[PDB]
């Protein structure tokens, strides 16, 4: 019935703000609360804020103690999530979400909980400035070999094998936050040992913020 | 405000079985403001009960909510591959909503030893001034592992960083990468560079290592 | 559940201000524990700075609240004006709402507000029957209120 969508990833420096926005779709925009949940790496679920746009009634979690600030355009039928004086801590993704409702129409009864959700919006807040990866091979019954993806801002990196066309044994790893602000990642995949002299294994690491594409093929040293 | 705690935090169990998950709160929460939620990686949240004890539209009746007062409960009656995910329970009674910590849902298995590998630092990296050693931990259950690094048999601490992926789909089983970060200077004044690991699986600690 | 007595309707004379009016519909909360004394205080601060005028097609249509803290039980109170009283309107536009039937709501949650819209959807709904809420007297508009609200919610 109802979709919500967010505006997409943002980088932002330690003090600066942040302002997401949340575009609503089929069925009624000032009738039913929208809230706002974000969600650090690895941790639980948190509540910002709710707001009911008809009466422009804005609910905050008092926590916050006003870094955070939730307006609705019902003219355009989207919700604003505006986070000042950001710390790292604050990175996280952070959600939109409608009230779910019984039925259809003008007539659905309000519900409560959070059924109807967004996409999530990334936002990193750093010091640290963009910067693409280099990428170092991890050299190698079973044998097993990789990539090393080290020193790259901001997240994400896509690493594929063989263009696409090495999908049994991958295991790409989730990034580690080094001391230096960089993120730093692995690829490996576990092959055959009788085909490291004659099959050819090429990791493909994909950084769109940086729009860098790196190739590295591995070899035994 | 009103915290909620769930328990357990993980619950492993094999397709089949019933899960059970229970949310204690500190203070009575009326049943019309409990809900539960599920969320698999990379996705969102989705609603599975609302109201303490409705299912939300296109919730299989596999999934059942009760409880009152500070005590609900959330069932599963019989586990499916895809029903393995984080759940949360919240409130929202006065005026104000908290969650849960999350409870992990894991596929259980059986005990699998992991394969380790561990890799000299690459020739262009040293080119470049710093020199990482990864040793690898390749499908392993449980999750519980311990990887410690050791170079001329000396102990290391605090300059290596760990990543464990989500379990596999395929065998159930869980993969770890650790990673040994020098400079390239520590690195040559150095011969044997080894990570010893510690599983359930292992009748005594496995040491993987190289000479430079 | 929510509480709702024969004596919380109530027509409202003429050349009543909009405090006289919001004051006049809180005594039978008051006199009844559903809030504390002075909720007719922090109702008139919340409609200053935060109006709640619908522009309903029939009737104009007010909803004065305030925040859950100075709430004891659920309770409505309904209140129909001899003529119209403005009230701003909660849409944003430069004029108000001349408003004719005005629904103080006394809810103990925040969350339950849309809950609370949705059954004045109900009410509202129906074009023919806010018509007859402004010739009805006061024990035949709590009667028809009483049942249409009753078709869902617990009342009393």
């Amino acid at each position: 019935q109802v979709q919500l969508m967010q505006s997409g990833a943002e980088v932002k420096r330690p003090g600066s703000s942040v302002k997401v926005s949340c575009k609503s779709s089929g069925g009624s925009f000032s009738d039913y609360t929208l809230s706002w949940v974000r969600q650090a790496p690895g941790q639980g679920l948190q509540w910002m804020g709710s707001i009911v746009p008809l009466l422009n009634l804005v609910n905050y979690a008092q926590r916050f103690q006003g870094r955070v600030t939730i307006t609705a355009d019902k003219s355009t039928s989207t919700a604003y999530m505006e986070l000042r004086t950001l710390r790292p801590q604050d990175t996280a993704v952070y959600y939109c979400a409608r009230e779910g409702a019984e039925g259809w129409g003008w007539f659905a009864k309000p519900v409560g909980a959070l059924g109807v959700w967004g996409q999530g919006t990334t936002v990193t807040v750093s010091s640290a400035s963009t910067k693409g990866p280099s990428v170092f091979p991890l050299a190698p019954g079973t044998a097993a070999l990789g990539c090393l993806v080290k020193d790259y801002f901001p997240e994400p990196v896509t690493v594929s094998w063989n263009s696409g066309a090495l999908t049994s044994g991958v295991h790409t790893f989730p990034a580690v936050l080094q001391s230096s602000g960089l993120y730093s990642l692995s690829s490996v995949v576990t092959v055959p040992s009788s085909s490291l002299g004659t099959q050819t294994y090429i990791c493909n690491v994909n950084h769109k913020p940086s729009n860098t594409k790196v190739d590295k093929k591995v070899e035994p040293k | 405000e009103i915290v909620l705690t769930q328990s357990p935090d993980t619950l492993s169990l094999s397709p089949g079985e019933r899960a059970t998950l229970s949310c204690r709160a500190s203070q009575s929460v009326g049943s019309s403001y409990f809900a539960w939620y599920q969320q698999k990686p990379g996705q969102a949240p989705r609603l599975l009960i609302y109201g303490a004890s409705t299912r939300a539209t296109g919730i299989p009746g596999r999934f059942s909510g009760s409880g009152s007062g500070t005590d609900f409960t959330l069932a599963i009656t019989r586990v499916e591959p895809e029903d393995f995910a984080v759940y949360y329970c919240q409130q929202f009674d006065k005026s104000h909503v908290t969650f849960g910590q999350g409870t992990k849902v894991e596929f259980k298995r059986t005990v699998a030893a992991p394969s380790v590998f561990i890799f000299p630092p690459s020739d262009e990296q040293l080119k470049s001034g710093t020199a990482s050693v990864v040793c690898l931990l390749n499908n392993f259950y449980p999750r519980e592992a311990k990887v410690q690094w050791k170079v001329d048999n000396a102990l290391q601490s605090g300059n290596s960083q760990e990543s464990v992926t989500e379990q596999d789909s395929k065998d159930s089983t869980y993969s770890l990468s650790s990673t040994l970060t020098l400079s390239k200077a520590d690195y040559e004044k150095h011969k044997v560079y080894a990570c010893e690991v510690t599983h359930q699986g292992l009748s005594s600690p496995v040491t993987k290592s190289f000479n430079r | 559940g929510i509480h709702f007595r024969r004596h919380y309707v109530r027509h409202l004379p003429k050349e009543v201000s909009q405090n006289d009016i919001i004051k006049a519909l809180a005594s039978p909360l008051i006199n009844d524990g559903m809030v504390v004394s002075d909720f007719a205080d922090h109702v008139i601060t919340r409609e200053q700075n935060f109006p709640t005028g619908l522009p309903v097609e029939p009737v104009g249509v007010a909803i004065p609240h305030t925040d859950s803290k100075y709430v004891r039980q659920n309770a409505i109170s309904v209140g129909i004006l001899a003529e119209p009283v403005n009230f701003e309107d909660a849409g944003g536009e430069p004029d108000p709402v001349p408003v004719r039937v005005v629904f103080m709501l006394a809810l103990g949650n925040w969350f339950d507000i849309t809950k609370w819209l949705w059954y004045i959807k109900a009410v509202i709904q129906d074009e023919d029957f806010m018509q007859q809420l402004l010739v009805m007297n006061d024990d035949e508009i709590y009667q028809s209120i009483y049942t249409r609200i009753s078709e869902l919610e617990v009342l009393f």
